[PDB]
């Protein structure tokens, strides 16, 4: 009769994840 | 006769050459071919008759044809250009010879050349297809399903119905 | 095993040359390995 | 506006049914009968329309069983007898009607199970 | 009753109703019936006759702004005298709604064609042409969509068999592919599922 | 990766991005194949008392639809099936791509 | 929230106009897409030696059907049929009667694997866990009759992989 | 003043409140000749009235098409023509008639 | 009056009108498809099975039911026509490879139960 | 007169069983007449032969890019017909594998784009990443694809012990990715040129024409069934809606590749925010009881003997749900007349009136053109034959 254990986010959440589109500059003028 | 025959295919094949060569220009042989569906139907109606125990037949086919005739109409229907011309025994003897030496499937053989040049025997007294219930399929109705892939492509669209069917000695 | 090597390429199998009757120095398949080690190479458990 | 046929409703020609599966066919409309096993009757509510049965046969290499006719598994369900009726008539069939079959009223009693004169009397409850 | 049970929307249900009023006073030629089901959808049962008007005050009236036409379809229930149901399934992006326009018809009544009001219709109506065998008049190119070619009957028609009546081979006497009555080496057992005890006693039928 | 130094930085200045840092093969950090067991919880209907089937039926609650207008049976403002979709707004995280 | 993919304006300065020039006349972009694959061309391929190394697989897979036993021997099945009822394909057949000493067993089970679609809905529906969906899935052949299974067949196949399904049921039997 | 509406195909208008007073009248003068008892009459020639009072009211596009909850008063212009056009045809059709052939007894019935 | 509505034609002679215009139409059609299809057949034996099929439904007296099969026709032609049709699809209606069936009621008792 | 050629069944930009007759002037393409039904498999009399838990492995094989989205559909529309409510949990694994499943799409429809306009890289670089999602689907349920996953009571199983971190693991890295192809593609000429006012379609006529998803997006229209009609709990996730411009395949290129950010966005709020619970409807009379139950109380082996058998029965009625699926509108007409076999099931497929508008997009095109076109409507033919 132990604890309900069940597949959860750990404790406080996971971290940050980027979604956002990352295309540097990079060349000369 | 049929798609994978060696009756109608050999003969057109024979354009290779440019002639054909007939002993005694295919004027005294005489030929009574026979459908391949034809054999294979009577073939399946002797297995369900009970009659046809020891019995023996004779399959064959409707018409009879000079060779030089059934020939003739085999280039007319690939349309191809025909061009015959006679070649004694020997000779044609000699050709078979030298195409036996072939390891693989001869072009032809000595004895088929024999058998190519034989007439087709008559047989009244054996029964034949149309005591089985097989009518008889004419090679003017089949002839065009195995010597459509023989012709050129400005040919290949023709229909049956042009190419004149050719003349046969019955009876 | 090498657990260096990403997954899927951390565990194999180096097959026999010769199972119940046929040479198997050439010809080899997948079918060869046993329940057991079949459970154990696919990953379904991490213990041997 | 309306043009006015007076001919009865065949559609057998436009429906690509071959011609065996119309002639030689006969159907059943009938109301099916209580499985006796059950007392429930929420089964014997509808008309139902069904094909005669054909031959069946054991397949050779597994033993299973092989129909050749297509209409083995065709049942119709109607609302009532002249729906059905209808149907098949337009559809070319030709058809066998049964009358439904209801449970006539019963008298029951609790009392009678013990009448001072009567053999309805129980001898165990 | 919380937490296995879905949660209904009165305001909704009030909306949908009052707008299937307002459907019905504009066009009492053709609406024969109006129903709000109780999971909110608006359903609106015509005259055939009024497919075209309908469908066309839905959407191009102000209020109304049905322009886009999600789904037409149809459903064969052969205990009517009217065989075929034709549902038209419309979607208003701009009030943010659905409506549903039914009507009927038969294996002899042509249906008039609705791609003069939805283009999406053209292929919707072959489809129907197909499977269930209604013909649509005024249809710019009405032909089978689904079926091989030369297929013969409607599919979708309850009377129609399931595995169908012909079946496809090679055949290597004519070296093609021939068509020949359907035989199968393990026939599709029927399977009888159904109750003889009643479910809902809310969809109750008089015992006529 | 196994990739020495010098073909880390190649890889980096060719695709402009620091690649070791987010790489497309795992491996290592993705959970055990063996796991502990679960427990699973039950569910709010696994009462022992006040939990008759009757007061939380929903098909039971089904009823066939509401009928408006059935043909054989002033004010009167106009209405929509419903109020018109409020406008979209634009993206407060990145309006522009 | 809505947000736009492409309305952006190009700067008319001289610098940005020379840059956007340069970019045409020497091709910059492509040169970056050229630099992309290079890239790509250095790092370590996805590719797996296979057969010799397998794909990754986890104990709730579907794959080659088996008929298992308890410890004694004794089968499990008990021809309830429910599996022959649920299954979408009908693929399943079964005929049955009493035994020699009065046992409820199947003389006849029979699996198309040509008309199953590998779903795994008998194995939830059958209450002895009889038939289960096997985690083998290299058994291809060279004729069709070789795939239709019978009672033989599935029985060989459970006393064949039992040590990896007992080990694969333990691992899920608490999710179910 | 305003560029790209963001409709693919929908041009920007100039002079809008003028081509939505016509639109407005027309659709008016076309109601005119529907019978006074028809619905369809009464309830569009009201809506129509609120959306014209409100146009003769504001000479601020962004303000008026906040007003009208329209959507860019572009598709109120698009709309109002799409009215227009139903106005017409509506007076071809007549749908004001009482109902023709009620349907079979147990057309609508379900179940079965 | 039953009160029913046409599709085209008002009354049977209209409707014979069409069937007669579509049997021309795959009349004249027949010859091409035996070009184009490469058909071993003739152009006889076309037209013969045009007719058969026609002679089928020849029975059929109402105008509705004749509007229906004179639709299901011309899309028949355009099929064949536009040779969305292949060689298999034409050939199906000679039916090759069916073994015949005898009708008489002796044929019958021997093979099998069917009536 | 014009030149008639037979694009596919069996050409490689056919997207599977298609007979594109086209009619061409040169290489200028005068008309296009699509013919299907080449994968007709008769799919609704089949379910019209089930019960409803039989018929839901076929909304798997409708669109074999999308399964669990199907499964979603199919199954909102029984519980909408049955009455009843998904659990929490339940619902935020379907959104959750609803994202995971939007990104498998939008992989495979610009990356097979690229691979007819003839780029064939990211095809290759995209499909591990695929490779890797169907390994969480076969996690989940034991098949890489056809799951039968999600079910009109809640979802099959619960999680294993250690699949969210494995799907933050990817997540956290799938960025990348993405930015490698948009490195690829976006910007180079070559691509721009091939998709820029290719294809162009504008509002009204996406609108009449029955379009929808991005194929109303790239024309300007706001319009998105997440974010106007949400179902599960859409209600309660952020995220954005792309919207093009121009309304040619470049707009609806870019609108497709924002999705799949905007998804990636979805999925870590869907990972951080897992409720405990139990993953299927508390009612034996429609979701079958757990092992356990069923072989130790008499009513639970009662109600798994009846679901398993007979199955449950729907209340009369007919409904038409509809989600947005990745390739547009995806919806179920179900009718119910009491019993445990469905009566009627019609599948609206956005597939179905996209091909239809194949003809008026092509107008003044060419047959390059025509496979941009092609490949930009996100055509799969499982749900459009049916
Ligand atoms: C079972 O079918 C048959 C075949 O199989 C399709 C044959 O090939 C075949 C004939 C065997 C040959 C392979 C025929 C083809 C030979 C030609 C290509 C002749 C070419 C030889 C010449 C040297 C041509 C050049 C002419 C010179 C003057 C230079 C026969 C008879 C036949 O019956
Ligand atoms: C790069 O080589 C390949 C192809 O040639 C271009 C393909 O067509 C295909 C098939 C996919 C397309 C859409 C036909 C594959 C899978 C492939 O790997
Ligand atoms: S896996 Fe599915 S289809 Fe295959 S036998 Fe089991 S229930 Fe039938
Ligand atoms: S395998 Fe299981 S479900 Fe199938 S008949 Fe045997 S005991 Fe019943």
């Amino acid at each position: 009769a132990s604890k309900v254990k069940q597949d959860m986010p750990p404790p406080g959440g996971y971290g940050p994840i980027d979604y956002k589109r990352n295309l540097p500059r990079r060349g000369l003028s | 006769f049929g798609r994978e025959d060696r009756f109608l295919n050999y003969f057109a094949s024979m354009r290779w050459f440019g002639g054909v060569p007939l002993i005694s220009l295919g004027k005294e042989t005489v030929k009574q071919p026979v459908y391949i569906v034809d054999v294979s139907k009577g073939i399946i109606n002797a297995i369900k008759d009970p009659d046809a125990k020891g019995k023996t037949f004779a399959f064959v086919g409707p018409n009879r044809y000079l060779l030089f005739d059934l020939v003739q109409y085999i280039f007319a229907v690939a349309y191809r250009p025909f061009l015959p011309y006679p070649l004694p025994h020997f000779a044609y003897r000699w050709v078979g010879r030298l195409f036996e030496v072939s390891p693989f499937e001869p072009w032809t053989t000595r004895d088929k050349v024999e058998r190519v040049h034989m007439s087709d025997m008559t047989l009244p007294h054996l029964p034949g297809l149309e005591d089985l219930g097989i009518q008889a399929t004419p090679l003017e109705l089949k002839a065009i399903e195995v010597l459509r892939r023989h012709r050129t492509y400005r040919w290949l669209t023709s229909e049956m119905e042009d190419v004149k069917p050719a003349k046969t000695v019955n009876i | 095993e090498d657990n260096k090597q990403f997954f899927g390429r951390h565990r194999w199998v180096i097959y026999t040359t010769e199972m119940n009757g046929r040479d198997t120095f050439w010809d080899v398949d997948g079918s060869m390995v046993p329940p057991e080690w079949h459970r154990w190479l696919h990953c379904m458990t991490d213990d041997p | 506006q309306l043009i006015a046929v007076d001919e009865k409703l065949d559609i057998t020609t436009l429906t690509g049914v071959p011609e065996e599966h119309i002639k030689t066919r006969k159907v059943r409309i009938f109301v099916p009968a209580r499985n006796n096993m059950q007392s429930g009757v929420n089964n014997t509510k509808k008309w139902k329309m069904e094909f005669d049965t054909r031959e069946r046969w054991e397949n050779p290499l597994m033993g299973w069983s092989s129909t050749a006719d297509p209409l083995s598994n065709l049942v119709l369900t109607f609302s009532t007898k002249e729906d059905a009726v209808a149907f098949a008539e337009k559809n070319g069939w030709s058809f066998d009607v049964e009358e439904r079959k209801v449970p006539k009223p019963k008298s029951k009693s609790y009392g009678a199970n013990f009448s001072w004169n009567k053999r309805t009397r129980v001898s165990t409850k | 009753t919380r937490p296995t049970i879905r949660p209904r929307n009165d305001v909704v249900h009030k909306q949908l109703s009052a707008f299937g009023q307002y459907v019905a006073e504009i066009l009492p030629k053709y609406v024969q019936q109006v129903q709000v089901s109780c999971f909110n959808e608006l359903e609106i049962f015509i005259h055939p006759d009024g497919v075209i008007p309908v469908l066309t005050f839905l959407r191009d009236h102000t209020n109304a702004q049905f322009k886009s036409l999600a789904d037409l379809t149809a459903v064969d229930v052969p205990t009517r005298q009217n065989r075929f149901e034709i549902v038209y399934n419309l979607l208003s992006l701009r009030f943010n709604s659905r409506i549903r326009v039914k009507t009927y018809t038969d294996e002899l009544t042509p249906i008039e064609s609705s791609v003069t009001v939805y283009k999406a219709a053209n292929w919707y109506e072959r489809e129907i042409w197909d499977m269930f065998g209604v013909f649509f008049a005024n249809h710019p190119d009405l032909r089978r969509i689904l079926t091989d070619y030369g297929f013969e009957g409607h599919p979708f028609r309850k009377d129609f068999p399931l595995s169908g009546y012909v079946e496809l081979r090679y055949d290597d006497e004519v070296k093609r592919v021939v068509a020949e009555p359907v035989e199968l080496a393990q026939e599709f057992r029927k399977f009888d599922l159904n109750s003889p005890w009643e479910a809902f006693p809310a969809y109750r039928q008089p015992p006529e | 990766a196994s990739a020495t130094r010098v073909i880390q930085l190649l890889r980096n200045w060719a695709s402009g991005r620091d690649l070791q840092a987010k790489l497309q093969l795992r491996y290592q950090e993705i959970s055990k194949r063996t796991q502990p067991p679960p427990k699973l919880p039950v569910g709010p209907s696994h009462k022992l008392s006040n939990n008759y089937y009757c007061t939380r039926d929903g098909r039971r609650e089904a009823m066939p639809p509401s009928i408006v207008m059935s043909s054989q049976k002033t004010e009167k403002k106009a209405v929509t099936p419903a109020p018109p979709i409020k406008r979209w707004e634009l993206s407060k995280d990145q309006p522009y791509l | 929230t809505y947000k736009f993919v492409n309305m952006r304006e190009p700067s008319m300065d001289m610098k940005s106009v020379t840059d956007r020039a340069a970019q045409t006349l020497l091709w910059t972009e492509l040169v970056r897409g050229l630099g992309m694959t290079l890239s790509y061309l250095f790092r370590e391929p996805a590719t797996i030696n296979y057969p010799f190394e397998k794909g990754p697989l986890s104990p709730r897979f579907r794959g080659e059907h088996a008929l298992r036993r308890y410890p004694s021997g004794e089968e499990r099945c008990i021809a309830c049929k429910l599996c022959e009822a649920v299954c979408p394909a009908q693929a399943i057949t079964i005929e049955a009667e009493p035994r020699a000493d009065g046992s409820r067993r199947t003389t006849r089970y029979d699996i198309d694997m040509t008309k199953c679609i590998y779903c795994g809905f008998c194995q939830e529906a059958c209450p002895v866990d009889a038939i289960v969906e096997g985690p083998n899935f290299e058994f291809s052949t060279e004729t069709h009759e070789e795939l239709l299974y019978n009672k033989e067949k599935l029985l060989n196949n459970g006393d064949k992989w039992e040590a990896e399904i007992a080990a694969n049921i333990q691992a899920d039997y608490l999710y179910r | 003043l305003k560029k790209t509406t963001g409709l693919v195909g929908l041009a920007v208008c100039e002079t809008p409140h003028e081509r939505l007073k016509i639109l407005y009248t027309k659709i008016l003068d076309v109601l005119g000749q529907i019978p006074k008892n028809a619905a369809y009459r009464k309830y569009t020639e009201q809506i129509t009235n609120e959306k014209l009072g409100m146009v003769k009211a504001e000479p601020d596009v962004k303000k008026l098409e906040e007003q009208l909850q329209g959507g860019q008063i572009e598709e109120v212009i698009l709309q109002a023509e799409n009215e227009l056009s139903l106005a017409r045809k509506m007076l071809r059709w007549k749908p004001w008639e009482p109902l023709v052939e009620e349907p079979p007894a147990n057309q609508w019935k379900w179940p079965i | 009056g039953t009160s029913v509505k046409p599709i085209f034609s008002r009354d049977m002679n209209e409707a014979k009108r069409r069937v007669r215009e579509l049997y021309r139409a795959w009349y004249r059609e027949v010859p091409n498809t035996v070009h184009l299809f490469q058909l071993d057949i003739s152009v006889k034996q076309g037209r013969d099975k045009v007719r058969e099929m026609f002679m089928k439904n020849a029975h059929v007296t109402d105008p509705r039911v004749v509007d229906l099969l004179v639709i299901k026709g011309k899309m028949e032609l355009e099929e064949t026509i536009n040779v969305w049709k292949q060689r298999t699809h034409i050939m199906r209606f000679f039916h090759e490879t069916e073994a015949p069936r005898p009708t008489d009621f002796l044929s019958k008792f021997y093979v099998g139960h069917d009536p | 007169s014009n030149l008639t050629l037979n694009f596919g069944p069996q050409h490689p930009a056919a997207h599977g069983v298609l007979r594109l007759v086209m009619e061409l002037s040169g290489e200028m393409v005068r008309k296009c007449d699509p013919h299907i039904g080449l994968l007709h498999r008769g799919t609704e009399k089949l379910i019209e032969y089930k019960t409803y838990l039989q018929a839901l492995p076929y909304f798997d094989r409708l669109d074999y890019v999308s399964m669990m989205c199907n499964e979603q559909a199919y199954s909102l529309a029984v519980e909408k017909l049955l009455n009843i409510q998904p659990p929490p949990r339940a619902q935020w694994i379907r959104v959750l594998f609803g994202e995971i499943t939007r990104l498998l799409n939008h992989i495979m429809a610009v990356t097979t784009h690229a691979l007819d306009i003839g780029a064939m890289t990211p095809f290759f670089w995209m499909f591990e990443e695929r490779e890797k999602m169907f390994e969480f689907y076969e996690r989940v349920s034991g098949a890489r694809m056809h799951a039968a996953y999600i079910r009109p009571g809640g979802v099959h199983q619960d999680l294993p012990l250690g699949l969210l971190d494995d799907i933050y693991e990817f997540s956290k890295n799938f960025s990348f990715r993405i930015d490698e192809l948009e490195e690829m593609l976006t910007n180079n000429r070559i691509w721009r040129n091939r998709t820029v006012d290719i294809g162009v379609v504008t509002a009204e006529d996406a609108l009449n024409y029955g379009f929808s998803g991005v194929m109303l997006r790239g024309s300007g229209i706001q319009w998105d069934l997440r974010k106007t009609q949400p179902y599960d709990v859409y209600d309660q996730v952020e995220f954005d809606v792309p919207i093009g411009s121009r309304g040619d395949c470049y707009d609806r290129y870019l609108c497709r590749v924002e999705e799949m950010r905007q998804s990636l966005r979805i999925i870590s709020q869907c990972l951080n925010k897992m409720p405990p619970g139990e993953i299927k409807v508390d009612d034996a009379k429609v979701s079958p009881p757990k092992r356990a139950e069923m072989k130790t109380s008499m009513e639970s082996l009662i109600h798994h003997f009846k679901l398993y058998t007979e199955g449950y029965q729907v209340p009369p009625g007919a409904t038409y749900t509809a989600i947005e699926a990745p390739k547009g509108e995806f919806g179920v007409y179900l009718v119910s007349d009491g019993s445990s076999r469905p009566y009627r099931c019609k599948i609206k497929a956005p597939g179905f009136a996209h091909l239809a508008g194949l003809d008026k997009m092509s107008k003044g095109h060419m047959l390059a053109d025509v496979v941009a076109i092609i490949g930009t409507q996100d055509i799969v033919f499982g749900e459009v034959d049916r």
